[PDB]
């Protein structure tokens, strides 16, 4: 041996001392709080409501506006005679193109 | 409201049900199973009525109920298309699938899981209906991938088994070429025509082109086992029977037809693609149908014979007839199942024991599933009044008075002629003659649960095709007028199939041994292409994957051109540097040096 | 249904032919009508009578956003930070209306072909040219953008685009 | 932003002073409290961005990026206090400090408005993670990965800040809105090749491209669990999102500049599944998956068009998920035998069937099975390359195919078959573990029913 | 007692209060970049009667 060195100490079993546990601490009462929070918190909290607020988060993206906006141009244009979709984005007359 | 939509959703939402319920004190007792299949029932009937809807006005409807999501100009909606081939093909589906889950509830009694396969069994049966009812490709597409993921956990059902788990791995692989096939379609259609559902595909594919309709086919060989991606499903026969019975054979390998006939406008404007339809399904039921005259194994018999009734099937697409391969697969589905069934049944009497070699003796040892048997082998081979009459026989004319590949007809006419020597082959060698099973004769075939489910899908078989070949509306033109000689081609071909084949098997109970021939050794061992396809093309990418990519590449060269090459210059330059003697002289020396090259070269 | 607006998503009036039945025997899916009524019909439109009767005490209004007009891009002077962002977020807004109109043209033609069925080819043909039409309008307008468009470019292919059709009226003049 | 970027710089002080054996339960509670404020960033526009003030903004690209982030964090803790049990009181709240500190840095660079100040937090993260490996690290080969991993990303950003520095110079200003509003033609020129370059090839190395990737399976097989965990799913989308970013001022020159890159990507995207196919070691065969898929990634962002950039945005949050929860699943196994090679365990199913299952579900999400968001992103990518050109879908076919293959392979050679006779310590899982895998797989599900809050600003 | 657990659990409100301040802090970055408010050419229009400025 070229050291004083510790023998590799055996794996320790959380089962032994504590047959029903969560895995989360070696004291029985911090592991079930640790488990309690956790599931608490991050299930019911953060998956239920998170999953239900983003359901229902106001619709800023304009998706249903647009809709409405597209179905008002169509009935006038439609009405008019007009072609539904212009061939021009911005208006030629306020273009000024090189001579 | 009309109880069309209604009806259709309630079929499939009472189908999602009991997976819902897995979750329960009832997933957790033994009453599961007869759970399911008393659900599969109900949805059964109520998938019938709207079956009566449209036999007497052909209603047919489109329900985009729920809106997915908008890419721009491309809006994703869930869609489910309730039209003719979705309402004939679920109540023939549910009813298969009721009677596999009895017969599963008696076949897989002693399982320590058989609530975890019924609940496979019904996600697969899911799966299937929304690749059916699908109205866009996205949704075609999630059916698909989950229908072959199913297939691949109820292959591998046995975990400790290697072959099986082999069995598992090749059928994804084989299926993910087929799905190359299917995305490179999804693309080409999304790219060129805005739209992922079949209304604005078909209206605005007037003419498709090669490229989609080859991207079609290509998915439909891969999930439908044509030739080339064939070996997939007879190696598929390592799940339990009641898998093979229901999965494959009967309504998943009709993925890639049902696939081909929902594209049937773009298919009729294209004719290249026509044309290779017709040549693939050709060779694919003429080379299954070759390889299954001579196979020991009575579920690779029956696998093959799914193949060449698949290839029949990819036959009568090529010749512009799409309704004729749907009423096909109808028919195929009664009599395919009801056969597999029988088979189960002859394998559990007899211990686990699924070669033909050791069966014998079962025509009186077990009548029920001897007549059974016998009636689903007739209407396999087309007996004049069967319900695999209504479909093989108008296939064959049409195949005979179309201008057709001659080589594709020749070997159709063949494959017939071999499917009657097949199921002469099964028949013989099991039920007839004097029985080489092992003394302790464990024969029961007295199960209710076996009997009823046979009863039913047997009672299919016989009046099923009259009834639904009545009641549909006629729609192709019918060859009224042909020489008699070529009305009867099936008839003659099968039975000299029939009497060929059974002057060769009464040729084997002589004294007289003979070595096997080159012709038998390439049918029996399935034309070699198992052996060379999996063991040269495999070796040669797992070779590749490790002596170029992992270890020249990553391990060796792109080691040594950045990182090494750059540690050892500095390495280097850092030893000269520092290779100092700590000499005034010398560093001095080179302050000279440094001032003279300073005075002149600096200005 | 007073639900959408029947100019913007037309449907043909629908033409049920009367039934003549010519058996005495009873009709299943008559009798199955009449029991799916019974069953099914009669429970849901109670269960909504009693919603929109619960609705109807509690009414409230929601509005649609109306957005005025603002100076373009064309009008903003070169690197005019404030009439930049106006006009740009105008285009994206107006980028966006493009694009459903475009949907709703896809929602007739497919809605057509449906209720067509086996003669669309040629019942469906005005539902056809005009999505072509909208269809090369928009290509026209957003075609080869990129992933980071903008006002500014879509002017400047729009230029390049004048300038193309102004050249080649001089060479058909010429 | 400040409301969420304070109460993690007062997650450090709680955990200074929390007692010794309620690090682990406070550090967790408040990591999911502010997970769960930044749910409120998912709310965005479809004009323009959410300009906070001069210094933060978010967009629709930023914003599942800190989600993603703040949700990563508490599961880190998780593993973290699985396999650090012996440790110190000390140790144990450096570990957490270094922890929290990259989570700092992550937020403020995805949500800094500079491309100096995002330089400055996106190299900032590098000295948290390099002492995580080379401090926590199991074996011998730490020190060695940690050096590969910081001159790696050190040579290939120094340009980038020189690059940064003479833009700034240049244009006057660094700031996102006014470059994008302000940008102008890169005329086709040696000067403006090697500008390109320079911006292309931090980025490249920080994604990885192929050829400069092998810092990843070297610092992704040696870090410890939570290192291994951050080094996947958010350090490899800081590339993606700085690709995205800073190709405004790189047109037109991205269309000829962008063919080697590509070629390196479908190329080494097929290289890499195949080295996968053949890996004695399971956390180096994670590792090689993630590299072919950020490989899809790249070939995404260079081809840059509204469907392609969609496509990589919804890959990336896919792959952070997938990739995390699979090196979990890893970590577990080796917490049991010891042992990173894969053969070694065997039967798993048999010896615990819930990890079985969790197992089945990470390995049918890291292939493309729809409707998963792992597919539609994939999906979208190989429709825009589609576009691009048509024999990109014979290479992205392939790479689908031996994806599928390489998966199962891992989980039947795991899982199935007949357990190792001499492994006789496989305990039960634990409920913490269990746990673990069920907040990485949930999420995924339930941004597969909502996918339009992960496909970006081009939605 | 009493005391231990306040002793103990005084640092769970750390959190809380950070995000509070956050928020302060938000609303003071807000309240800096109020040079164009009722002035955008999309969105000006007439003060009511009983409002002073129209965000904050
Ligand atoms: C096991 C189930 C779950 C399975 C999935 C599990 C996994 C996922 C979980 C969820 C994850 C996401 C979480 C989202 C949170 C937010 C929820 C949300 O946004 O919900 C959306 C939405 C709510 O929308 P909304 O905007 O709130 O309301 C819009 C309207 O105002 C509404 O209109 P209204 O004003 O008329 O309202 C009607 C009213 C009243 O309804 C009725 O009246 C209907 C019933 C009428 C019955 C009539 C008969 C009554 C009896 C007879 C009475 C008379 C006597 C007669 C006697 C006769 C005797 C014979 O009902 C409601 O309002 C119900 C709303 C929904 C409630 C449930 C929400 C649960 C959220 C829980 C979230 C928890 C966290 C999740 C994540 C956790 C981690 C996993 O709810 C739903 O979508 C629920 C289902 C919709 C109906 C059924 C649709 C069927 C479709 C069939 C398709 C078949 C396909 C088959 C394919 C496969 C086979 C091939
Ligand atoms: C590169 C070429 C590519 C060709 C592509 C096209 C392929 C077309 C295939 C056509 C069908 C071939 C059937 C035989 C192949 C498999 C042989 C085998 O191993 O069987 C064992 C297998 C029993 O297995 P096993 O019990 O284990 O026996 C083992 C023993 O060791 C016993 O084992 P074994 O090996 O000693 O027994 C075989 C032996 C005895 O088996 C037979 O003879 C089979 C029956 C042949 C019938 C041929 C037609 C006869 C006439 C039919 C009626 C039409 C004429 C007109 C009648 C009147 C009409 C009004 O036969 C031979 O060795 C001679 C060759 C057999 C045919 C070869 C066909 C060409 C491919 C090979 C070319 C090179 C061969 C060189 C020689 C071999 C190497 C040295 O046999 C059966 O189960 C019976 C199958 C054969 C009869 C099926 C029904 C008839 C088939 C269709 C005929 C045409 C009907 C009408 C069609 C429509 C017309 C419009
Ligand atoms: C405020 C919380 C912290 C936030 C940090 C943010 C940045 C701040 C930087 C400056 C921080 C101040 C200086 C702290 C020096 C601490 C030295 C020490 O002994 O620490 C252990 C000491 C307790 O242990 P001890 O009893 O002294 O026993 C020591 C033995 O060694 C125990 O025996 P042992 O053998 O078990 O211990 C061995 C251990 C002992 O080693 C240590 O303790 C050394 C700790 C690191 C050295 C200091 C570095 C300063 C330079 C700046 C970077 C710091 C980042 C990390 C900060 C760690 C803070 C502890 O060494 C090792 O294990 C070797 C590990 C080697 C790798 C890790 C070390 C380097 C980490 C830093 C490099 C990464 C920087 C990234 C770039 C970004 C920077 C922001 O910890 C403390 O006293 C905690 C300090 C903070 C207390 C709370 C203060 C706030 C109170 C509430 C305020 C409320 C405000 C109002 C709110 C509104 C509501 C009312
Ligand atoms: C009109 C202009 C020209 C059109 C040319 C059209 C060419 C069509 C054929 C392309 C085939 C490309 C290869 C894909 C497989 C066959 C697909 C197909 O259906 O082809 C049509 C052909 C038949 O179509 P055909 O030849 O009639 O094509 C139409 C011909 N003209 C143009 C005259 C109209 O299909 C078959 O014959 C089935 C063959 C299946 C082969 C499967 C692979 C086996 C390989 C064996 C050899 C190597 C050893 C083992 C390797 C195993 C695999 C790893
Ligand atoms: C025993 C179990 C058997 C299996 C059962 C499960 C399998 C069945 C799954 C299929 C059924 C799905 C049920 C769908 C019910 C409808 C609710 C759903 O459709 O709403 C979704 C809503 O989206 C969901 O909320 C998804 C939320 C995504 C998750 C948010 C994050 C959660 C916090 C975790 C952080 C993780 C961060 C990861 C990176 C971001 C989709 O949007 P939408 O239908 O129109 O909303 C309706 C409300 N409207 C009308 C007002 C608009
Ligand atoms: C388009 C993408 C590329 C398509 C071609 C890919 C060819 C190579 C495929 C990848 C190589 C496989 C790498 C490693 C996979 C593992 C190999 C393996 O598991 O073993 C083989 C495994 C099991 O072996 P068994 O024989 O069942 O053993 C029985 C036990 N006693 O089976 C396999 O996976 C064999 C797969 C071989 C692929 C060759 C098939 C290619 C056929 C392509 C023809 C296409 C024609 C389609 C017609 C189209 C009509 C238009
Ligand atoms: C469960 C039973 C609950 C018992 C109460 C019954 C409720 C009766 C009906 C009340 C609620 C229904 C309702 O009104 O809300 C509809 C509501 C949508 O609200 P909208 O505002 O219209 O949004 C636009 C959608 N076009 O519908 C839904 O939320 C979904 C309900 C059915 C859809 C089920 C989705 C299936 C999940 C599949 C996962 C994703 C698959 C990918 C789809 C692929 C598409 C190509
Ligand atoms: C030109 C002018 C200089 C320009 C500098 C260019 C960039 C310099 C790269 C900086 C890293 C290289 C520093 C020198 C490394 C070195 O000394 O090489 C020998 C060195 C000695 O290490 P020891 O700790 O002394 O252990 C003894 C092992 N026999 O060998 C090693 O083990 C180092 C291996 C890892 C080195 C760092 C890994 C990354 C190397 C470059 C990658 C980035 C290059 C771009 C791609
Ligand atoms: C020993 C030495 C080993 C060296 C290994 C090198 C590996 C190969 C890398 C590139 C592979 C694909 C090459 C593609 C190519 O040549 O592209 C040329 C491209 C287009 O130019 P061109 O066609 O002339 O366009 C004019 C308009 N028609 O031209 C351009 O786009 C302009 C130049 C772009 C490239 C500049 C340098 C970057 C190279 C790629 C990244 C390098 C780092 C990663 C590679 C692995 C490193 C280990």
């Amino acid at each position: 041996i070229r050291l004083q060195e510790d023998p590799d100490p055996e794996d320790e079993n959380l089962y032994e001392k504590n047959p029903d546990s969560h895995g989360y601490d070696k004291d029985p009462i911090v592991d079930l709080w640790n488990m309690r929070v956790v599931f608490f918190f991050g299930f019911s909290i953060v998956l239920v409501l998170g999953s239900t607020f983003v359901a229902y988060l106001p619709d800023y993206r304009m998706q249903e506006w647009a809709r409405r906006e597209a179905e008002r141009l169509v009935k006038y244009r439609e009405a008019n005679g007009l072609p539904l979709m212009e061939s021009n984005c911005f208006d030629p007359n306020k273009i000024q193109l090189p001579e | 409201m009309n109880p069309f939509a209604s009806l259709t959703l309630t079929t499939l939402t009472i189908l999602t049900i009991p997976i819902m319920m897995s979750n329960s004190n009832i997933y957790k007792t033994n009453l599961y199973p007869n759970y399911v299949k008393t659900t599969v029932s109900y949805a059964f009937t109520l998938s019938l009525v709207p079956l009566l809807m449209f036999m007497h006005t052909g209603q047919e409807m489109i329900i985009s109920n729920w809106h997915w999501m908008t890419l721009q100009t491309v809006e994703l909606s869930l869609s489910f298309k309730m039209d003719y081939f979705s309402v004939m093909f679920i109540p023939v589906a549910l009813f298969v699938t009721w009677s596999i889950m009895e017969f599963s509830m008696w076949y897989m009694h002693s399982d320590p899981f058989i609530n975890r396969f019924f609940k496979y069994l019904l996600l697969f049966l899911i799966t299937m209906m929304i690749l059916v009812t699908a109205n866009n490709l996205f949704q075609l597409f999630i059916g698909w991938e989950g229908v072959g993921i199913m297939s691949f956990l109820l292959i591998g059902w046995w975990h400790g088994r290697t072959d099986a788990n082999t069995a598992a791995l090749q059928a994804i692989l084989y299926n993910r070429i087929g799905d190359i096939g299917f995305v490179l379609s999804m693309a080409w259609f999304l790219t060129h025509s805005n739209a992922w559902d079949l209304q604005q595909i078909f209206m605005l594919n007037n003419e498709c082109p090669n490229m989609p309709l080859i991207g079609l086919l290509l998915a439909a060989a891969g999930k439908s086992a044509q030739f080339g991606l064939h070996p997939w499903l007879p190696s598929a026969m390592e799940g339990p029977t009641p898998v093979s019975a229901l999965l494959h054979s009967s309504t998943m390998v009709v993925a890639g037809v049902f696939l081909l006939i929902r594209f049937y406008p773009l298919m009729e404007t294209n004719k290249l693609v026509q044309t290779m339809t017709l040549c693939l399904g050709a060779i694919t039921t003429l080379f299954t149908a070759l390889c299954a005259i001579t196979q020991n194994d009575i579920k690779k018999i029956v696998a093959f014979s799914t193949s060449s009734q698949l290839g029949l099937m990819m036959v009568t697409i090529g010749i512009n007839q799409p309704h004729l391969a749907f009423l096909h697969i109808c028919m195929h589905a009664f009599f395919k199942a009801m056969l597999f069934m029988c088979s189960g049944s002859i394998i559990h009497s007899l211990n686990d024991e699924q070669d033909i070699r050791k069966m014998g003796g079962l025509y009186k040892a077990m009548p029920f599933t001897t007549t059974a048997l016998i009636i689903g082998s007739l209407a396999l081979t087309g007996m004049p009044y069967l319900t695999g009459f209504y479909s093989k026989d108008l296939i064959i004319e049409a195949v005979n008075m179309s201008y057709t590949n001659a080589w594709a007809l020749l070997m159709t006419l063949i494959a017939t002629s071999l499917t009657a020597a097949y199921s002469t082959r099964i028949i013989f060698f099991a039920f007839l003659g004097k029985p080489r099973f092992p003394p302790l004769v464990l024969i029961n075939e007295n199960n209710p649960l076996l009997i009823n489910s046979i009863k039913r899908l047997l009672i299919g078989s016989i009046f099923a095709g009259f009834i639904i070949s009545n009641n549909i509306p006629p729609m192709t033109v019918p060859n009224t007028t042909m020489p008699l000689y070529m009305k009867m081609t099936a008839l003659i071909v099968t039975i000299m199939g029939f009497m060929l084949a059974l002057e060769l098997n009464n040729t084997t109970y002589y004294l007289k041994f003979k070595y096997p021939s080159q012709t038998y050794k390439f049918s029996n061992m399935l034309g070699y292409y198992p052996s060379i396809m999996h063991r040269l093309p495999t070796y040669h990418n797992l070779s590749m994957s490790q002596k170029s990519a992992s270890s020249l590449l990553d391990l060796i060269w792109l080691e040594t051109i950045l990182p090494k090459t750059t540690s050892f210059i500095q390495m280097k330059m850092s030893i000269m540097v520092s290779n100092q003697k700590g000499l005034i002289k010398l560093y001095f020396l080179s302050f000279l040096i440094t001032i003279m090259i300073s005075m002149t070269l600096f200005n | 249904p007073d639900s959408w607006d029947k100019d913007v998503y037309p449907e043909p009036p629908r033409r049920t032919p009367a039934p003549a039945p010519q058996t005495s025997l009873p009709n299943p899916v008559t009798y199955l009508t009449k029991i799916f009524d019974l069953l099914v019909d009669r429970p849901v439109t109670l269960a909504r009578e009693f919603i929109e009767q619960q609705h109807a005490k509690n009414r409230y209004y929601y509005y649609h956003r109306e957005f005025r007009r603002v100076p373009d891009i064309t009008e903003c002077e070169e690197k005019d930070i404030l009439c930049m962002f106006e006009a740009e977020m105008q285009w994206r807004r107006d980028y966006k209306v493009d694009q459903e109109i475009v949907n709703i043209i896809q929602e007739r033609l497919k809605a057509c072909q449906q209720r067509e069925g086996e003669s669309y080819r040629q019942n469906c043909a005005k539902e056809l040219e005009q999505f072509t039409q909208v269809s090369k309008a928009f290509q026209d307008r957003y075609s080869d953008l990129g992933a980071h468009y903008s006002a500014r470019k879509c002017l400047a292919k729009q230029k390049q685009r004048m300038l193309a059709e102004r050249k080649a009226a001089k060479e058909a003049a010429a | 932003m400040l409301k969420i970027i304070i109460p993690t710089t007062m997650l450090l002080p709680m955990t200074w002073m929390s007692k010794h054996n309620m690090i682990w339960i406070n550090a967790t509670v408040h990591s999911l409290l502010i997970s769960l404020i930044s749910l409120s960033l998912l709310n965005q526009l479809g004009e323009n961005s959410l300009n906070f003030s001069l210094t933060f903004f978010s967009d629709s690209l930023s914003a599942p990026l800190l989600v993603l982030t703040t949700w990563l964090l508490p599961l880190m803790l998780m593993a973290s206090q699985s396999h650090l049990s012996k440790e110190t009181t000390t140790r144990k709240k450096l570990y957490i400090t270094m922890l929290i500190l990259l989570q700092l840095f992550l937020i403020m660079t995805f949500t800094a408005t500079e491309l100096i100040l995002f330089y400055i937090l996106f190299e900032a993260t590098l000295v948290p993670t390099l002492i995580i490996i080379t401090r926590w690290g199991n074996q011998t080969e730490r020190l060695n990965a940690g050096l590969y991993f910081l001159f790696y990303t050190l040579a290939g950003s120094l340009p980038l800040l020189v690059a940064l520095v003479y833009i700034q110079n240049t244009t006057g200003s660094l700031n996102f809105l006014i470059i994008h509003y302000w940008s102008h033609p890169l005329s086709n020129s040696w000067s403006n090749i090697f500008m390109w370059l320079a911006c292309i090839m931090a980025f490249m190395v920080k994604m990885p491209l192929y050829g400069l990737h092998l810092w990843l399976p070297k610092a992704h097989v040696e870090a410890p669990i939570a290192g291994s965990m951050v080094l996947a799913a958010v350090l490899l989308k800081l590339g993606g999102y700085g690709m995205m970013r800073i190709t405004t001022i790189l047109n037109p020159l991205t269309n000829y500049m962008a063919y080697p890159f590509l070629m390196l990507s479908m190329w080494g995207m097929i290289m890499t599944s195949s080295i996968c196919l053949r890996q004695t070691d399971l956390k180096s065969l994670i590792a090689y998956s993630s590299v072919s898929h950020m490989a899809l990634v790249i070939v995404a962002i260079m081809i840059q068009t509204p469907w392609s950039f969609m496509g990589a945005t919804a890959l990336m949050i896919a792959h952070g998920l997938t990739s995390s929860m699979l090196f979990c699943l890893a970590n577990t196994n080796y917490e049991r035998v010891h042992s990173r090679t894969m053969i070694l365990a065997r039967g798993l199913q048999t010896l615990l069937p819930l990890m079985a299952t969790w197992w089945l579900v990470a390995s049918l999400t890291n292939l493309a099975l729809p409707p998963s968001i792992n597919l539609i992103g994939e999906l979208f990518i190989i429709t825009a390359s589609f576009s691009w050109s048509n024999i990109t879908i014979i290479l992205m076919g392939m790479n689908m195919m031996i994806t599928a293959l390489y998966s199962l392979y891992m989980l039947i050679t795991t899982q199935r078959g007949k357990y190792t006779h001499h492994i006789n310590n496989i305990k039960p899982s634990f409920t913490r573990e269990n746990a673990l895998m069920a907040l990485h797989i949930l999420p995924l599900l339930l941004l597969t029913l909502n996918p339009k809050m992960i496909l970006g600003p081009l939605y | 007692n009493v005391l231990q657990i306040v002793r103990d659990h005084w640092v769970h409100i750390l959190v809380p209060v950070g995000f509070v301040f956050g928020c302060y802090l938000d609303r003071r970055s807000d309240e800096k970049l109020t040079a164009f408010r009722n002035k955008s050419l999309l969105f000006k229009r007439e003060l009511r009667p009983n409002e002073e400025v129209t965000w904050k």
